[PDB]
């Protein structure tokens, strides 16, 4: 084995751990953040919807079930 | 034939200054006509606003 | 033989000492930014990073509820006669 | 997340200092205080009209 | 301004002079006409702008200016009007202009 | 020498377009400074103040809208 | 003492009054007393904590 | 009944509250002062270096505790105050000092709007705490009674007469461009090219600043072991003289941080170093 | 207290109390700037103590005479009828609800509002309006050194 | 008994720390002095055994007494010992300071640093080679982690000191 | 380039204040603990402002 | 500038140096101080020292710290105008021209009068 | 980029990398430019600050102008036994003369798509600006 | 490269005057109903203030 | 009148763009020939008009509410920098414009149009942003 | 408990008082006029912020 290959050895065991920590500083708890994102959202019934609707509630969740707009 | 290179090299320098603030003057003159393009109407000052 | 080059070998000696530097400031920053993600949602930008506009339409709200609503439901028996009440917005 | 990179270079702060630790002499007081004060406010003053100059030249 | 320049008049004035008192070397004689009328100037300088600063302050405060004819016509009108009636505050003003000039 | 090449070159400048002409010898205050600087200014009458546009009629530009 | 005992009712009453104006007889919109208003998320401008 | 025993819990139902926030300040001054910690050992090793040998090897297993060990030794060390002296002040200035140099972790910027307050005169508050621990040692140098502690004191007090100059100059220069005293608004310019490509001409002067603001080896006046057997702990050990290093030591961290934020590109990476490949503007 | 180090050090906290109130009172930068200058004064003036009066010991004084022949009738005169405030109240004097300016805003200038800093009034005052008065006291600097200079030779 | 479950480990740990951080005074009279210098740079590293030089005795830990030491130096000596913070310790380093050694006849000559001062360690060469004061600050900072427990309890029923 | 001659050196003279020593001298010891005295020097040292005036180097502390 | 966090966290530091002091009492039990006679005295390089109060500084570099109190003034009145430089006209850039100039002119006549040095 | 896309930012919450719909705006701003190719009064409408043919041709000149600086700089100020740093002397000149020229075609490409910008309905307008190929759909999907 | 470099500052500097060209005009579009909403609420509150000062002082 | 700021702008983009009668009007009442503002009571009643104009423009077709939700979530975490978020509030406009032809917009969407948006305005700073 | 206005009006007075009071030493004169232009700097601020004048600011 070249002698190169065990330095970046162990320069990839110093660095990978150290940037995923920059990555998420909140560590085990980003999970918490996503259901916060997701309950931010406003439904159906947090907004007054105009009346002479082009698109039904109901057909906009179809739309939105069939694109797989993921939201 | 240093100072004389070096004197050279100053000037041009110049030269490229002077065409960086012109290619900015242009690419001023290019987002003013962009952004001018759906603001061309004025609402003149009424009357009861006096002189 | 194998061996690592000799100017490499030298200067492989402090690599540790960087290594838990980056440990504690790593865990420092990562405090400092945790804890003050924790009360708002987001990391909130600075106040005078905003324009003028800017400035007015992020505080309009804590306005309205903290000296419209009192003010516009103020009875004369609803304050307090301890006289600590709560300060001006502009303080003279 | 950006303090990481941060990190980086503030170690290369740390390593300069300690090499000009290890390698510098030492000035004495009277002498770094007649350079500051009769060589050195002259070209920050100078640096500063310069800078003045090119931005007014610039904008 | 001025009183720094005769602050700078009154410093270099001449201290030694040369003379045909031949008994006073080898012993110390003390002047200090020097350090009086540096001190004494110093101090008058001192009280005289600390006072007309404070003025300046109020008369801002009363009228918005310190230009002569806005000060003039604001209290002139002020006399006629009977709007501002606090005397002590204008009393006040004048005393202490006035005895900054007098220091 | 970097004043005086400074000012040869504003003063050179008048070649170009008005936005584009040295703010050394053309002026780009704010609105306030504007206003109050050139408020009763009969040497550069510019007319009445536009407030929701904070210009003077007179300047270019005042007063530009979406159509 | 009397007037210690006096003294300790009159603060007393200051301190219950005080809080008693803040809990009740006041709009509460905005977090001022913890553990006693509600740490919920609020969709409309004017909610009460 | 619950009703009317709530307004007693108005006031203490925020008792653990403030709590908590000490506890957090508690782990952030923790942290920060392990991070000193190793930066101390780190000196060691790199002047090993400089002098080929290896440092601290033994305490720990290859030298990984020695940091730990000095602190440890200091704190046990026993202090004595000498006669002659005022023991208030030969017992306040030291405790003053450490108050000041931990606070320099407030004036810190680690990404856009991070810091734990939202201060914006950053220079301003550096100036006013590179002043306070000026005083501090100063007034250590005066009250020890030592010839050689005052005489650093005297030192002390040149470089910071120098140093107000040569920085204000600097803070000066530097104004000119982010106009504001904020960290965050040198990386918003500094994101396409360093500061250090208009300051080249004055990149001497910029490392004269940085070595002077940090007391090191042309400026190292103050604490010199030549002229002076030590600078201003000439009669101050235990944790005392801790205490002022621990200061010192935090200084460097904390004014290296300044430097890298306000002239080398904070924490955006060299972009410059493919300057000749960039394209100004992506539009299709 | 008669002690020169005290004296400076309680000179110094009023500083840092006027500083204060500064803060309070909601102008903050001025709070930034009087503090710096003012603690290099200071500072200077410890030095200045180290060169005239390095120990603490002073004039001995004793200042109840004077307090009790001169000064104490005299403050009371002053306190008794000095008194240049016409018209302002205490925040407490009438109740916060019945004010409302503090809640306008005005969007329109919000939005032709061009300013980052808090430095404008300084700017508009020293290089607008008063710069008379900046020409006077740069030049009043420049005769000061002149006068410093020849006053130490 | 039970103070002891909390003072017998952490002991250690004050003895430990007192050993990986040994900082002798920087003091040196005649030529031990020269080896003792050349037993401090990089090819005997006292700095790898946490061995770094202080040079005010306020600061220091060890008194190393290498050089000779004359009538006119004793009550130097005697003072820089007595102004030496607590706990310290004492090594004497070559023949004039162990003995009188090639002065010991002399008219102006102290016959040995310990009249003056307490000595904990005697290193004898003239002078002692580097190997042997490398030796003798090991053997002393070994014993020095060993003094704070020594066996001078006695074990009651439970196996408890006191 | 002007003459600072006067600014340089200080004369005494009989009876002369001016001319005295206005300032108590700071007289140190250069002992034998201190780094840059070597071993066994004392020297009496007479600093003004940092300025060596006056020397009494006390040797015999290595004569053996 | 700051806030009202400024003053709880000053006496979260204060707590910190609590915790210092503890540590600090507590390593107490590990040593002994034996009383002697001149350990208590002041250390100078070994020998006994002959002043206590009275060691005074010759101060002969006043001029620089004159000086800096003024240049102080100076670049504090100087900052308005690089903070707003971009709204500048003619007036603006002509007084801090003027203004920076007064500096360069009077740091030159205190070179020419030799008053940066030290003097006996 | 140094500074993004001219009429929004780029990445400055959320980054997307979506090569699909970038090669629709193109085409759809392609199959755009051919079609109006041939109308004289579109052709004639056309403006720019610089021309299109001075673009290529500063293009072609910096890196020879650079490199021939390059040269002669090796030629007469570095030692002609040594190889490395002189090539990477003509390296480092051949690559800002091709920063000269790059400058000159972004430059161009600015102008071309931000002054012509009423001349784009308003479809494509909306594209352009929100960098969002959904707008266009009919542009690039046929 | 000082020259350079100020010249590039001054261009990042026109281009964020552009960027505040832009949003300066989506803020003038967003400003009226934010003025009507304030006005309408601070004359709500100069009414209540008025009737309550008429009934005091009649 | 008890929506939130953020919410308001987002709306008023829209409204602006449909009201614009009762805007002249209220601008038009509103002029001064100084910086400083005029009595608010002198325009009370063309205030009430813009407010009635912006009630019906607050009502939203239900296939706006994911474009309104992420100019939402956007306003949110950049602190209201109506520039940095002006993306996707177009995006919401045009669907208000016309609803029924937003459908085969969102029909157009790419593998990666498709994916919840999260904005983290610290990692990812954009280019030159002057208010960050 | 005391108004802004009159109490830094018998503030700036009262420095004057004890200036006028202490011992005659120079530097404690010194300092105690430095205090004095300290107060009228805090007077100035504070009816400067008062009447919205930007001159006493300068
Ligand atoms: C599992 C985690 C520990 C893995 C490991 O190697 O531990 C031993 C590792 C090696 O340190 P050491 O035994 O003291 O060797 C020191 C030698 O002088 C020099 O020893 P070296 O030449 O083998 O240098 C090793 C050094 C070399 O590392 C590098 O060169 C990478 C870059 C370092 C910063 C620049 O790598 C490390 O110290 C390991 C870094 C990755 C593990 C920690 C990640 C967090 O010990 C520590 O890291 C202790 C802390
Ligand atoms: C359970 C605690 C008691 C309780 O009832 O708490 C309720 C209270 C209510 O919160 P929640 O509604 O359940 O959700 C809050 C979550 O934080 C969810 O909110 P989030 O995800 O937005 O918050 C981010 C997350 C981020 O926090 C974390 O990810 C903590 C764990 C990683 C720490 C990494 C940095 C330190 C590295 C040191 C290296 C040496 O948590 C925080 O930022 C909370 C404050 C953390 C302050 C920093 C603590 C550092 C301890 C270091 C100890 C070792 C050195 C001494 O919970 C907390 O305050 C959570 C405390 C978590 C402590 C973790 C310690 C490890
Ligand atoms: C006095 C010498 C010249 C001073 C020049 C200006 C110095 C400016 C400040 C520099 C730092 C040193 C001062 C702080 C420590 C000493 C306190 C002091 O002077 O007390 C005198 C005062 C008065 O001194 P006294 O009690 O000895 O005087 C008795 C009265 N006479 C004068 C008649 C003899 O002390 C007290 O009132 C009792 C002790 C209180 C100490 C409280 C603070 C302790 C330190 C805490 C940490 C520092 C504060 C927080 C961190 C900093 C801010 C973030
Ligand atoms: C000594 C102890 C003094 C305690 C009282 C200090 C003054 C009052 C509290 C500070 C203050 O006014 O903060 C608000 C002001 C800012 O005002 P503000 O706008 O944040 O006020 C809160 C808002 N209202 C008025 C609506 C309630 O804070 C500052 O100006 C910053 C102060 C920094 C202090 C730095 C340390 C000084 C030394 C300790
Ligand atoms: C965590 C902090 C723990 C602090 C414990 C008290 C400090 C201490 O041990 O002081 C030793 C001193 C001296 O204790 P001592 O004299 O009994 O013990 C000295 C050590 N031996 C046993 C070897 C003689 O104790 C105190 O001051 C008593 C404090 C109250 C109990
Ligand atoms: S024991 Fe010998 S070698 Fe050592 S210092 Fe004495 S004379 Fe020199």
């Amino acid at each position: 084995l070249p002698w190169f290959v065990r330095w970046g050895t162990d320069v990839a065991l110093f660095f990978i751990p150290a940037y995923t920590f920059a990555n998420y500083p909140t560590t085990f708890f980003v999970f918490a953040a996503e259901k916060r994102r997701q309950r931010r959202r406003k439904d159906f019934s947090d907004v007054k919807l105009r009346d002479d609707a082009a698109f039904s509630v109901d057909q906009v969740k179809q739309l939105q079930t069939k694109l797989h707009l993921k939201q | 034939k240093d100072t004389i290179m070096m004197i050279l090299f100053i000037i041009g320098g110049f030269t490229y200054c002077y065409h960086m603030r012109e290619t900015r003057f242009q690419l001023d003159d290019d987002f003013n006509e962009y952004v001018n393009t759906n603001k061309q109407t004025f609402r003149p000052i009424p009357d009861h606003v006096k002189l | 033989n194998t061996a690592y080059p000799t100017p490499l070998k030298t200067i492989l000696k402090t690599t540790p000492a960087f290594v838990v530097y980056f440990v504690f400031g790593l865990g420092f920053s990562t405090v400092i930014y945790d804890v003050v993600y924790h009360p708002k949602d987001r990391i909130e930008r600075f106040y005078f990073r905003s324009s003028k506009f800017e400035r007015l339409s992020r505080k309009r709200d804590e306005k309205l509820r903290h000296y419209f609503k009192p003010a516009i439901e103020w009875q004369p028996w609803y304050n307090t006669s301890t006289n600590n009440n709560t300060r001006p917005l502009l303080r003279y | 997340m950006p303090y990481f990179v941060l990190l980086f270079k503030i170690l290369i702060f740390c390593v300069v200092a300690i090499a000009t630790r290890g390698t510098l002499p030492r000035y004495r007081f009277d002498q770094f205080t007649q350079l500051n004060w009769k060589h050195f406010i002259y070209i920050w003053l100078g640096f500063l009209v310069f800078n003045l100059c090119f931005v007014t030249f610039f904008i | 301004l001025v009183s720094c320049a005769i602050f700078y008049k009154f410093i270099v004035s001449k201290i030694s002079f040369k003379n045909s008192n031949y008994k006073d070397n080898y012993f110390s004689i003390f002047s200090k006409n020097y350090l009086n009328v540096l001190f004494y100037q110093y101090w008058s300088s001192f009280f005289s702008s600390v006072m007309i600063g404070f003025c300046i302050i109020y008369l801002f405060s009363l009228t918005g200016s310190t230009e002569w004819s806005i000060i003039n016509f604001i209290v002139a009108s002020n006399n006629q009007i009977n709007y501002y009636t606090n005397n002590i505050t204008l009393l006040f003003i004048c005393l202490t202009l006035i005895i900054g000039f007098i220091i | 020498f970097c004043l005086l090449f400074v000012l040869a070159d504003a003063w050179g400048r008048e070649k170009y377009a008005q936005p584009y002409k040295s703010q050394i010898l053309h002026g780009r205050q704010p609105f306030g400074h504007t206003f109050v600087q050139n408020y009763r200014n009969q040497a550069t009458d510019l007319g009445r103040w536009n407030h929701n546009f904070a210009c003077y009629e007179k300047q270019p530009g005042c007063g530009r809208d979406f159509d | 003492g009397p007037l210690n005992i006096v003294f300790a009712g009159v603060a007393f009453l200051m301190f219950y009054e005080n809080n008693y104006k803040k809990l009740y007889l006041n709009p509460r919109y905005s977090y001022t007393m913890p553990y006693l208003q509600s740490a919920k998320i609020t969709k409309n401008l004017y909610e009460k904590l | 009944m619950g009703f009317w025993i709530a307004p007693l819990f108005v006031n203490i139902l925020s008792l653990p509250l403030y709590l908590v926030m000490l506890v957090y300040n508690i782990v952030c001054m923790l942290l920060i002062t392990l991070v000193i910690a190793s930066i101390t050992l780190i000196e060691r090793k790199v002047l090993s270096l400089v002098q080929r040998r290896v440092g601290p090897h033994y305490v720990g297993y290859r030298g990984r505790l020695q940091y730990i060990a000095d602190a440890l030794k200091l704190f046990i060390k026993g202090i004595v105050v000498p006669e002659g002296s005022n023991k208030f002040w030969f017992v306040a200035i030291p405790s003053a000092a450490g108050a000041i140099c931990y606070t320099f972790w407030i004036n810190s910027m680690w990404g856009p709007s991070v810091s734990i307050f939202d201060l914006e005169y950053n220079l301003v508050y550096a100036t006013i705490l590179s002043i306070l621990f000026s005083f501090c040692i100063m007034l250590t140098g005066y009250f020890s009674k030592s010839k050689y502690a005052f005489m650093a004191s005297i030192r002390c007090a040149i470089l910071m007469l120098n140093i107000e100059i040569f920085l204000g100059l600097l803070v000066i220069n530097l104004i000119f461009i982010s106009e504001s005293f904020c960290f965050s608004v040198f990386v918003i310019y500094q994101e396409i090219i360093w500061l250090i490509f208009i300051f080249f001409g004055v990149s001497g002067l910029i490392f004269i600043t940085f070595l002077l603001e940090t007391n090191r080896a042309p400026f190292d006046l103050a604490e010199a072991e030549s002229e002076l057997v030590t600078g201003y702990s000439v009669e101050y050990g235990g944790f005392y003289f801790a205490l002022y290093y621990l200061g010192e030591y935090f200084h460097l961290f904390f004014f290296s941080m300044v430097i890298s934020i306000v002239l080398f590109g904070g924490w955006e990476l060299p972009n410059f170093l493919y300057l000749f490949l960039l394209n100004d503007f992506n539009i299709l | 207290n008669n002690n020169l180090y005290y004296i400076l050090l309680y000179i110094f906290l009023e500083i840092v109390f006027f500083g204060l109130f500064l803060c309070l009172y909601q102008l903050e930068l001025f709070t930034g700037f009087l503090w710096v200058a003012e603690f290099a004064i200071v500072f200077i003036a410890v030095v200045l103590l180290f060169y005239l009066n390095i120990d603490g010991l002073h004039l001995k004084y004793n200042h109840n005479i004077n307090n009790v022949l001169y000064y104490t009738p005299s403050l009371v005169l002053f306190l008794i009828f000095f008194n240049i405030d016409y018209f302002s109240e205490l925040e407490l004097f009438l109740p916060l609800e019945l004010s409302f300016i503090d809640i306008y805003d005005d969007y329109y200038e919000g939005f032709n509002n061009s300013i980052m800093n808090d430095f404008t009034p300084l700017t508009l005052s020293y290089y607008s309006i008063n710069s008379a008065e900046f020409i006077i006291i740069g030049l009043l600097l420049l005769l000061g050194s002149v006068a410093c200079v020849n006053l130490y030779k | 008994m039970r103070v002891d479950y909390i003072v017998t480990p952490i002991n250690a740990v004050v003895s430990w720390a007192r050993q990986g951080s040994f900082w002798p005074l920087t003091f040196g009279l005649a030529c031990c002095a020269v080896e003792m210098m050349h037993a401090t740079v990089s090819r005997y590293d006292f700095d790898r055994f946490g061995v770094i030089f202080r040079a005010t005795p306020r600061q220091a830990d060890l008194i190393l007494v290498a050089g000779t030491l004359t009538n006119k130096m004793a009550p130097g000596l005697r003072r820089l010992y007595e102004q030496t913070l607590d706990p310290k310790w004492v090594l004497s380093m070559g023949s004039c300071a162990n003995g009188g050694g090639y002065y010991h006849y002399s008219y102006s000559v102290v016959r040995g640093c310990n009249r003056i001062i307490p000595v904990d360690i005697y290193v004898p060469g003239c002078p002692p080679t580097a190997e042997a004061l490398m030796f003798g600050v090991l053997q002393l900072q070994k014993s020095l982690y060993r003094q704070i427990n020594e066996g001078e309890k006695k074990y009651n029923k439970k196996d408890l000191t006191y | 380039m002007n003459r600072s001659i006067f600014q340089l050196w200080k004369p005494e003279s009989p009876r002369s204040n001016v001319n005295s020593k206005q300032i108590k001298t700071m007289n140190v010891n250069f002992g034998p603990q201190h780094p840059a005295a070597h071993g066994v020097l004392r020297l009496i040292l007479q600093l003004n402002g940092e300025i060596a005036e006056r020397f009494d180097p006390h040797i015999g502390l290595l004569h053996r | 500038m700051g806030d009202a966090v400024v003053i709880h966290l000053i006496q979260n530091v204060l707590i910190f140096g609590i915790i210092f002091w503890l540590l600090t009492w507590g390593a107490e039990y590990f040593y002994t101080v034996k009383q002697q006679l001149t350990k208590k005295q002041f250390y100078e390089c070994g020998f006994k020292s002959i002043s206590e109060l009275n060691i005074q500084i010759n101060f002969n570099f006043f001029m620089l710290a004159v000086f800096l109190i003024l240049y102080d003034v100076e670049f504090t009145f100087l900052f308005p105008v690089l903070f707003n430089f971009s709204m500048f006209s003619t007036t603006e850039l002509f007084l801090a021209f003027f203004f920076i100039f007064l500096i360069l002119v009077s740091l030159l006549y205190d070179w020419l009068n030799n008053v940066l040095s030290w003097s006996a | 980029t140094n500074f993004g896309s001219p009429f929004r930012n780029t990445d400055s919450g959320i980054v997307i990398r979506d090569p699909e719909n970038e090669k629709r705006l193109k085409l759809a701003f392609q199959n755009f430019w051919k079609s109006k190719q041939e109308d004289k009064e579109f052709q004639a409408q056309i403006k720019t600050a610089v021309s299109k043919d001075t673009v290529n041709f500063m293009f072609y000149a910096s890196p020879l102008f650079g490199a021939l600086l390059g040269k002669t700089y090796i030629d007469m100020f570095c030692n002609p036994r040594y190889f490395y740093f002189r090539a990477f002397t003509l390296s480092m000149f051949a690559l800002a003369g091709y920063c000269v020229g790059n400058g000159f075609r972004n430059r161009y490409e600015h102008s071309l798509y931000t002054r012509n910008y009423h001349l784009f309905p308003k479809d494509l307008q909306d594209a352009l600006v929100n960098g969002d190929a959904r707008y266009c759909i009919s542009w690039w999907k046929q | 490269l000082q020259m350079w470099g100020v010249g590039k500052i001054i261009e990042i500097k026109k281009f964020m005057k552009r960027r505040d060209i832009e949003l300066k005009g989506l803020q003038r579009k967003a400003a009226p109903f934010m003025q009507s909403m304030n006005d309408v609420r601070h004359l709500a509150l100069r009414e209540r203030n008025d009737m309550l000062y008429n009934e005091l002082l009649s | 009148m008890n929506t939130k700021s953020f919410e308001v702008l987002i709306h008023s983009q829209y409204a602006f763009d449909v009201c614009r009668e009762q805007v002249y009007n209220f601008e038009d009442c509103r002029q001064t020939d100084t910086p400083l503002p005029k009595d608010p009571i002198h325009c009370k009643a063309q205030a009430k008009e813009v407010l009635s104009c912006y009630k019906e423009a607050e009502k939203m077709d239900p296939i706006c509410l994911s474009s309104f939700n992420d100019s939402r979530e956007c306003m949110f975490k950049s602190d209201g920098n109506l520039y940095n978020c002006k993306t996707w509030i177009n995006q919401y406009v045009t669907c208000q414009k016309n609803p029924a032809a937003f459908a085969e917009f969102l029909e157009a969407s790419t593998a990666e149009q498709l994916k919840s948006k999260k904005f983290d305005f610290v990692k990812n700073r954009g280019h030159s942003d002057k208010y960050l | 408990m005391l108004t802004w206005i009159s109490f830094w009006s018998l503030i700036f007075w009262l420095i004057l008082i004890i200036l006028v009071l202490k011992p005659k030493n120079f530097i404690s004169i010194l300092f105690m006029s430095e205090l004095t232009w300290l107060a009228l700097y805090c007077l100035s601020l504070l009816f400067g912020a008062i009447y919205c004048d930007i001159t006493l600011l300068s």
